[PDB]
């Protein structure tokens, strides 16, 4: 049994990597997340045994509401629609729950109401060289390379708050497609300290026995 | 045996070539200074397209044409009399990205890399609140990883008791075709002794390690 | 117009399920491929190549390069063991954190076989000879250099080849690969006597593993 | 796109019905087949052997 | 790499267009728009190159609601239908909530109840002449020429108040489908000062900087 | 009836998307197509023409047409720069707001050429001789006419043509495009000394956009 062992059935997985709250009606509350693999520990040392991938990307959003307790006189809201915008490398930014980044153009963004099939949408691989580093020695700042920058991901209500605000969550997961791996790398011993660089404390090798024999 | 390049002659008499596959002044066998191996000793590093352009013209090539493509083969040998025992670990990793000492920041330049000039490991930690300093372990080998697991990349042993050399020959690997050399260091040759020197009373007591870099198809 | 009939299990989200999906950026031009050499299809490539093995653990060389040599040394007694090591799986043996264990943790059921390659890095004039015993699993640990030598063994010597190589099966006592002094190390004048001995560990034949889970080796 | 129309009894669980499903776990190679022996095809190849009669209940 | 500046790639994109409110029960509550490219202003630079266009035309409303504060006694409310009437030009144009124009056979419109798909709809090329003009030197008032005419928009609901108003927003869509431009124009420099003609103040040709060397 | 199941990402609206649509109003009977002449097929049929450039900014000069007219008259040094500008991209340099510059702020990455056309509109009877020195990127700024010389450059001569053509690299310091007197400006009696200069630029062969963006050349 060899096929459970190659690379697209290595990788081909899912994982919530992010989960963020926000209200409707705090003036602030949108959620932000940057794309990048490191976010979740166990992601991480299933990628870095490798240097150079190569990947499409699909992302799939789990929302779910919850009513804040309002005031009185028996609050009755319509159904929720939510906004997740993705935003290219190299484009306008959001800072506000009402900007004019949102009704932008060149931002594909989709728009979901509750109570249906949660929104898939498929972004592909987007670099100008030839595949993700997932290491890189070297300056830009030490050990950065902007070139994989793979965009950022903004989520807001599109309703406006009547008599009872709501909060939402979001689980955001991952699954690569058609992975190419290149060059592969001895698997990392020591813990992981910070999530942007590969900063590590020394740590012994192996959990020691006895004696020798 | 005593092959030539330009203005130079190296004389040999087995090779280990990349991941398979092979990769006007400039074809030329640069030559580092050596470094004394000891019984306390713990490893050096060079970064590879670093120390060339320090000292050669191939560095004169650089300061003019900053992007290229370059693809590289390393010999290194060391001379002993048969009374010696040790043995080494010759490895040429790509893309070492190596980390700080202190938690919250990255080294700075002249600590990843001397100019033409080996950095050294260690056999103990280092101090984390001083500067920015490499984390120079050994047996974590600088990336984290455990230094068991090295022989992965491309690698070659030098065990003085049958053999003396070991020659490389490394392919050009990047991900971007054409990228500027001045702030990229894509090789990384790391030495590591395991079985450390010993030797009887009487002998030399250190043994040199000479390296011999000659770059191939220069692309500018 | 066409009539329909959804079926149960319709607007649900199957976590390794297979689907198309709308593309978020068409007409984009995508890069193309570049040949970039070393390239992984499968990761039993990466459990081939050799690895070194910790087999000196011993409580304060674990922070050291102590770890992987084997002190040797030309003693008084005749008949002593050198080094030993279970083969019982994932409890904290000493093939753990080898390249072979790492791949190895990310599945639950594998069987294949092992060769262990020894290297004598001593001197150069040093001759001396070794055992290599490998006990069966069912079998006891011998306690004797004799009884080692009526089970499975190769007698290794020093002053002709520098690397002998053991074939073993592994499957998830359970075994013992012990290796025992035959004669004590002869040394001429003037070299030191104390040598040094490594240990490599890669897989003989394919492994078969199945049933992928994840790693106990993080937080 | 494609127009469709939802029939009546739709979205409904029919308790003896047949359908595909999606798998829970893709991937995973099962395990093959192996000659064991005495396959039963049907039920009435238990009822063709033979039993004992118990004709002598009478309460004791 | 240059199929990423045909013509066809560069306008069929998508923007928020429009953005209005409407109540239901105010008696004068709904909403009404002209369809015309030179209400956002970053469309209206990339449509100004092109002299003469021609193309198709595909609709999409985001439509939600929200909850006015009612009185007391626990609103319930079922779910809420708009009505979405497009009049071609040259046709009747309603004036209230409630009159003869919303009822007329000739106005297409569509009806759509909310926690659905969101309503596309498209319109084909309408005009007299063979193309539209973004540009023209003469009177029909100068510079409207009255053959570019491509309609309006009005929505209104299909209830009836019973415990409580509803206000709702609306954020129309738009995107180009099957463009071919003729005769290029040079880029707008000065900014824009009015929605119904081409009207500008005068400005500098580039920022300066200290001197010529 | 027939059997479905609806996937994930059913009842969503992708902002861009790509499906058919109903029809507001059939049996409409379109209007026909009409043979107009000058059809753009691709964004770069703009940028392949000619433009004037900016290059005497000056912060007064540029609310009048002395913004696009270089001076020249005869001084009596020999030996000076008659102008120079960077090719830094973007970050408010003279190339910014002709019709090459306005097409690729809509993009991220480009590459291509620049034809860098001069013309010499002045007098018909008075001669001289100009330099026209590109410094490769990596280089300094040359700080004389001696070492623009031994850089890679041009002469060009007004007695024999009128307009010299100069090609360039350009990719999103990073260069110069200096000139420089070679000689002074020799010119009969009863003709006006001071002359003028235009620049125009046009891509020489296809640019290579991709990844496109909104401009910033808006509120």
């Amino acid at each position: 049994s060899r096929s459970e062992s190659s690379i697209e059935n290595f990788l081909c997985r899912s994982a919530c990597v992010y989960y963020a709250t926000y209200t409707n009606n705090s003036k602030k509350g949108f959620a932000e997340w940057v794309i990048n693999t490191r976010q979740v520990a166990q992601l991480r040392r299933k990628l870095e045994l490798f240097t150079y991938l190569r990947f499409d990307l699909e992302l799939t959003f789990v929302i779910t509401s919850a009513q804040q307790p309002s005031t009185a006189s028996s609050v009755d809201a319509p159904v929720q629609t939510h906004q997740i915008m993705y935003v290219p490398p190299g484009g306008p930014v959001p800072t506000k729950v009402k900007d004019y980044a949102w009704q932008t153009s060149t931002n594909p963004s989709v728009f979901w109401t509750e109570g249906n099939a949660p929104p898939r949408m498929s972004i592909p691989f987007i670099s100008i060289g030839n595949a993700y580093s997932c290491f890189y020695d070297g300056w830009t700042v030490y050990g950065i390379n902007t070139l994989n920058n793979m965009g950022t991901l903004y989520m807001r209500h599109v309703n406006e708050a009547g008599q009872g605000p709501i909060k939402s969550t979001v689980r955001i997961y991952f699954k690569p497609k058609h992975v190419k791996a290149w060059v592969p790398r001895p698997p990392r011993l020591c813990q992981y300290e910070k999530q942007k660089n590969v900063n590590f404390s020394p740590i012994g090798v192996t959990t020691s026995r006895t004696d020798i024999i | 045996r005593s092959i030539t390049l330009g203005n130079s002659t190296i004389t040999t008499q087995n090779v280990v070539v990349g991941y398979g596959v092979w990769p006007v002044a400039t074809c030329r066998f640069y030559t580092l200074e050596s470094v004394q191996w000891m019984k306390n000793s713990a490893g050096w590093w060079w970064k590879l397209p670093d120390a060339l352009s320090q000292m050669g013209l191939f560095g004169q090539n650089m300061q003019y044409h900053y992007l290229g493509r370059t693809g590289y083969t390393i010999h290194v040998q060391c001379n002993a009399s048969k009374f010696h025992q040790g043995c080494l670990l010759v490895v040429c990793v790509p893309e070492a990205e190596m980390g700080c000492s202190n938690l919250n920041n990255t080294p700075e330049f002249s600590e990843l890399s001397g100019g033409d000039s080996a950095r050294m490991f260690t056999d103990t930690q280092v101090g984390e609140s001083n500067a920015k300093k490499v984390q120079t372990a050994v047996w974590n080998a600088g990336m984290g990883v455990g230094v068991g697991n090295l022989t992965i990349f491309p690698h070659q042993w030098i065990n003085l008791r049958t053999n003396n050399s070991a020659t490389l020959v490394m392919p050009y690997i990047n991900s971007v075709p054409m990228d500027n050399m001045f702030r990229h260091n894509n090789l990384t040759l790391m030495i590591i002794p395991f079985v450390p020197l010993n030797y009887s009373e009487g002998s030399s007591p250190y043994v040199p390690i000479t390296v011999t870099i000659a770059p191939m198809c220069a692309e500018y | 117009g066409l009539p329909v009939m959804t079926t149960p299990g319709s607007t649900q989200f199957l976590t390794s399920d297979d689907f198309q999906s709308p593309s978020a950026m068409p007409q984009f031009d995508v890069t193309p491929e570049m040949q970039i050499p070393g390239r992984v299809n499968n990761l039993m490539e990466i459990a081939e190549v050799d690895s070194v093995v910790p087999v000196n653990n011993t409580e304060d060389n674990v922070s050291s390069l102590k770890a992987y040599q084997i002190p040797v040394q030309s003693n008084s007694d005749n008949g002593k063991q050198v080094f030993g090591f279970p083969l019982q799986p994932g409890a904290n043996n000493v093939l753990n954190r080898t390249l072979l264990g790492e791949i190895l943790n990310y599945y639950t059921h594998w069987s294949g076989s092992i060769k262990l390659t020894f290297m004598f890095c001593g001197s150069a004039m040093a001759t001396g000879k070794f055992l290599l015993a490998y006990s069966p699993p069912g079998a006891g640990v011998p306690k004797n250099r004799k009884d080692a030598m009526l089970g499975t063994h190769v007698i290794w010597d020093v002053g002709l080849q520098s690397s002998c190589v053991l074939c073993v099966p592994w499957i998830s006592a359970a075994g013992y690969v012990t290796c025992w002094y035959q004669t004590n190390i002869v040394v001429p004048a003037d070299v030191q006597s104390s040598c040094d001995i490594l240990c490599f560990v890669s897989a003989c034949n394919d492994f078969s593993v199945r049933m992928l889970k994840d790693t106990p080796f993080i937080r």
